[PDB]
């Protein structure tokens, strides 16, 4: 029996199945131990059990295989793995494992793994002959990501603006600078829809840290991807745990020659969690910030790169400004000269209800010559020269108003002449 | 473990409730005697000044 | 005999009844043990006794049923419940129980429960087949709360301003940012009166933490609701106890498909109580704050949501600023990007005696499109555009002066054109 099958089931179907099995009232307790108990029963009377998830190594040597629907949380759903696997197949933190499991025997409460069927959607034999992550040779953005769908709906134009404001490719670092109440949420939503529609081949992951559960719920069932998130009713331990697990999963997946693109919103809340979870090293900055509290966020942001040997990792993290604290400014200043794809969203345009509010003049992308052709980049330069002397609001006014009538971006370039 | 059911409430559930109340009273009395014997055999003895 | 009957009686009537019974002088001691002793007598010679309250589970397995008029406090008024009930009906922390009780026998001092008559105003049979709280599927605000009464008295206009400044619906999170001496007390009072007058179907609860007893007294007998509060002459234990009990009661009640709306003033004092009651975890923030001291307040604030399956939970917590401490700013900064309904009360307008002092420019509500019609929200946008370029004081001056003559809000929208 597969675990992900009972995973994609709602709680009501689990309740109905447990009542069909004729047991103690299972609807009373957690979905976690609901699945645990129904699995224990169906495995008392049932086949080999099958399961899948992502592995995290403990300091005891053993490992835990956890689910992304539980956002990689500790509980009875986890699969225990022995260090003997981590010696035989030499398992690692963040490996996508899928294999056979069994009930725990006398005194045990965690399902034990039997035989690894797929390691990162690949062969264990081929799991040995792999390349290390930092041992790779990074490179600039080589292949551009097509965000324009070509239909021109009410929201798709938003993505089109990006296609002429800051082109993104596999291996690029994107950083969004926006104050609160600027419309970045559905900005990432439309971006994710477009990159999932245009490229169903690259595995797409999003990250929500200290976000409201409403957006988490509406996102985890609207776009494609293992939509993993971290709500604010948990301490910084869980947030940094999601950070570790998904960043290691992306690292292993690009090591397996796959293009991974990670959507984070926001990087400032994650860095604040990093600060409040890391022990104090004596050196305080302005606003209660540790110098070592930015080391791991810098690692998380710089993990993205464009591999020469194969695969790529592109990160798009959003940053908050203009919200008053000391940490927001110190973090945004520390991260300004890090990413090579700035996207500035000025609230001065969002206050006029002109969406998307994009600061085209203060935005840009370095090494953008390796993403578009000569005439494409030339048209981009000419339009930037045309719109730069204009202000902010009127700039986006002209951009959106002229992209409203024409429907393909190259046609917009043509008509702009 | 399933003393509690439901059918023809008007009198059947009345008798079942009377029985459940008697059972709860019996369990409470047994726990009271248990704790009394416990605190009696575990209280601090006086030996000498 | 019902407990709530003797509960709603003043102390003088209890004294008269005790003297009519011909006993030892009962007026000498607590209302708590006054009710205890008169109940012991009337139950020595009287029917089955009846009682009602909210249940809290102890770490011994048993539970205590307490009253909200005593703000869920420990005392002789409590009803002892055995773990056998918590196995049979599987009782829970925060269940509204009402059932038959008896005097305690030899050596016991707590009234024992006999048979549960109503569990959360519902059937115990139907108390099994229920849905778990976090297992629910949250959603955005779907149904808007009508705060406008339509009479236009001296204070009702205050609520009307909210109806055009930040619309609230079932499931929304409201956070009030106001310095001391800004008129938030009767702001919540008028809001509670309006939502109790317009919607007598949803159970309405308020929360006062570290508040003066005068406001507690004047509130517990002016509006409808189980007005539970926590005065500062008790330590943080009692305050966090009220927090637990009423939040669990609201959770169970929305689990029973009921709309619960919780009024808290203020969240900063409750968070300070949380900080001073939680043990230190080593990590200190600016101002003696624990990182884990905000976890449970964040849980309390994020518990509110709009359920898809049925019922809803809306929280309106007030926050204090500009009062000098470190905790107030760190807490308000931590809670800024949490709530989706900001209400800013600037003291700069309250100093001019212009009530209500509402920062309309710095206030707003996300996802406000799901609460009003197209033309309503359009008129809201046009008026926001009209009043935004104005200052603060003059903005509220114009708002209040133009809402003074017209009496219905849509008529105000019409006349504003
Ligand atoms: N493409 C759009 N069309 C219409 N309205 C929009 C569009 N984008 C944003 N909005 C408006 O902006 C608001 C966005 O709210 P929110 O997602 O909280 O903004 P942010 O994510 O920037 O904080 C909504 O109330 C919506 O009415
Ligand atoms: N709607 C109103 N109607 C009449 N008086 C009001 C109103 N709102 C505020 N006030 C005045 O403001 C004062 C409120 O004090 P208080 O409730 O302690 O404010 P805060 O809680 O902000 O310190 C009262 O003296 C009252 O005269
Ligand atoms: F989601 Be908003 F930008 F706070
Ligand atoms: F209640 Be006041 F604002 F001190
Ligand atoms: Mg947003
Ligand atoms: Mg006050």
């Amino acid at each position: 029996m597969n675990l992900t099958e009972l995973k994609n089931t709602p709680v009501s179907e689990l309740i109905t199945l447990g009542e069909n099995m004729g047991l103690e009232n299972l609807a009373r307790m957690r979905k976690q131990d609901i699945i645990f108990a129904i699995l224990k029963q169906h495995a008392k009377s049932g086949e080999d059990i099958f399961g899948d998830g992502v592995l995290e190594i403990l300091q005891d040597g053993f490992g835990f295989l956890r689910s992304a629907d539980s956002s990689y949380l500790a509980g009875p759903d986890d699969i225990y793995v022995s260090p003997s696997q981590i010696r035989r197949f030499n398992l690692r933190t963040g490996d996508t494992i899928s294999g056979k499991i069994r009930p725990p025997k006398e005194g045990e409460r965690y399902f034990a793994l039997l035989k690894v069927n797929e390691v990162n959607f690949d062969k264990p034999e081929n799991a040995r002959n792999k390349i290390l992550f930092e041992n790779l040779t990074p490179l600039h953005a080589n292949s551009r990501l097509r965000m324009e769908r070509g239909n021109g709906s009410t929201e798709d134009l938003t993505a089109r603006v990006l296609d002429l404001a800051s082109p993104i490719g596999r291996g690029q670092r994107g950083l969004i600078v926006a104050p609160p109440k600027a419309g970045k949420t559905m900005l990432l939503q439309n971006i994710a829809q477009s990159i999932a529609y245009n490229h169903p081949d690259c595995v797409l992951m999003v990250l929500l840290i200290d976000e409201r559960p409403e957006e988490v719920t509406e996102m985890q069932r609207l776009v494609k991807g293992e939509v993993v998130a971290s709500t604010f009713d948990e301490p910084a331990s869980r947030h940094v745990q999601v950070a570790e697990m998904v960043i290691e999963k992306a690292k292993r997946l690009v090591e397996h020659k796959k293009d991974v693109i990670i959507l984070l919103d926001s990087i400032t809340r994650l860095a604040r969690a990093y600060n409040t979870v890391v022990p104090a090293s004596g050196k305080v900055l302005t606003g209660g910030v540790d110098a070592n509290a930015l080391h791991r966020p810098k690692r998380f942001f710089g993990a993205a790169r464009n591999v020469e040997e194969g695969g790529s990792l592109t990160i798009i993290a959003t940053a908050l400004i203009d919200t008053g604290s000391k940490m927001d400014e110190v973090i945004y200043e520390e991260f300004k000269g890090t990413g090579n794809m700035e996207l500035h969203l000025s609230r001065k345009i969002a206050e006029k209800r002109v969406f998307p509010a994009i600061d085209y003049n203060r935005s840009g992308t370095r090494k953008e010559e390796l993403l578009t052709t000569q005439e494409e980049l030339q048209k981009m330069w000419i339009l930037r020269k045309i719109i730069h002397p204009m202000g902010e609001i009127d700039a986006m006014e002209f951009l959106i108003n002229k992209l409203a009538m024409t429907k393909t971006n190259d046609d917009f370039f043509e008509m702009m002449k | 473990r399933w003393l509690e059911l439901g059918l023809t409430d008007e009198e059947k559930q009345n008798q079942l409730e009377q029985l459940a109340e008697q059972y709860d009273e019996l369990k409470h009395e047994f726990e009271k005697k248990l704790e009394a014997k416990r605190r009696k055999i575990t209280q601090g003895d006086d030996l000498a000044p």
